[PDB]
């Protein structure tokens, strides 16, 4: 079962 | 006028990096929606309110049937707040965990709907996604995608305008924004090739969770093919995960039109698509407006100038 993602900005 | 008291507060949808997203209903309508409320706070702390003037404005000027309508924007003391339609159907991210793979048809109906939507944003909007993953797909009550959030996309970006910030999700990051190069829209089709690589393969095409080594696989290795992929599935993630942006499907002037052109679509009728005259390939089963067994349930479970005024947020359709 795939870990959900992250999203970000720098 | 709209407030939080406006609204009654039925199930936890959602949660994360994006805020908390609830399944609410409109007291003066009886109307659902799902809205995504923010604590003022957090956003100053991570420098990007402008993000949310960007989704807030990506919002209002947006209508097409793939990306998720906004009724209201309106913010509190402590919290900034947008009330969009409900996708009833959940998310694509349970759909495929329960799934594991999607068939080449049905893959087939969600990218065609991405593209569809993601034509409109470039071609009409002037504006680059950037942020095509999973996580981000809904299905309405209908079986056809929404696309949800749009703090990360950029906007006024023409014909092939650059931008240079990093940003995005580290799994579906473009080789030519890895490599610290000025990118255009080309991007959206790259994290296209990541999510149709993902339904019709049942993993990322790039995996690691150590990011150093999920960089250099991005930029240095070719991507495998499943024995199970038909000669026009490989085409297109073939095309589509190109390196340079350059050789990359949806990548010359033509943007979208290359991508609607390939063999892979061949006999998908493209304003069908748009006016939703093709069957979806799964039809949610709900059973009322209230039922969210295609939600994940850690969520259905649940249940100063750091808070500064966000100027002209508050809005309310009427086309
Ligand atoms: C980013 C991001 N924004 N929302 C989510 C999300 C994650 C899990 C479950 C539901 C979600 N959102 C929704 N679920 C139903 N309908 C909706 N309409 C608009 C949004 C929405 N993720």
């Amino acid at each position: 079962g795939r870990p959900r993602t992250t999203s970000f900005a720098e | 006028r709209v407030t939080m008291n406006e609204f009654e507060y039925l199930k936890l949808l959602g949660k994360g990096t994006f805020g908390k997203v609830i399944l609410v209903k409109e007291k003066a309508t009886g109307r659902y929606y799902a809205m995504k409320i923010l604590k003022k706070e957090v956003i100053v702390a991570k420098d990007e309110v402008a993000h949310t003037l960007t989704e807030n404005r990506v919002l209002q000027n947006s209508r097409h049937p793939f990306l998720t309508a906004l009724k209201y924007s309106f913010q509190t003391h402590d919290r900034l707040c947008f009330v969009m339609e409900y996708a009833n159907g959940g998310e694509l991210f349970f759909h495929l965990s329960r799934e594991r793979v999607f068939s080449e048809d049905r893959a087939r109906f969600y990218g065609a709907e991405i593209v569809s939507a993601l034509d409109y944003l470039h071609s009409e909007k002037n504006v680059v996604y950037r942020d095509l993953k999973l996580e981000n797909l809904m299905l309405d009550k209908d079986g056809h995608i929404k696309i949800t959030d749009f703090g990360l996309c950029k906007e006024g970006i023409k014909d092939g305008a650059t931008m240079k910030t990093f940003c995005g999700t580290p799994e579906y990051l473009a080789p030519e924004v890895l490599e610290d190069n000025d990118y255009g829209r080309a991007v959206d089709w790259w994290g296209l090739g990541v999510v149709m690589y993902e339904m019709m393969c049942g993993r990322l095409p790039f995996y690691n969770q150590d990011h150093e080594k999920l960089f250099e696989l991005i930029l240095m290795e070719e991507i495998r093919f499943p024995r199970t992929l038909g000669p026009e599935a490989k085409s297109l993630l073939s095309g589509l995960l190109k390196k340079d942006p350059k050789q990359r499907l949806g990548g010359g002037s033509e943007d979208a039109k290359e991508i609607m052109q390939h063999r892979f679509f061949a006999g998908i009728v493209w304003q069908h698509v748009y006016e939703k005259k093709l069957s979806p390939p799964f039809k949610p089963q709900v059973t009322s407006e209230t039922d969210t067994r295609y939600f994940d349930e850690e969520f259905t479970a649940q249940m100063s100038e750091r808070r500064p005024h966000f100027p002209q947020f508050d809005y309310s359709a009427s086309s």
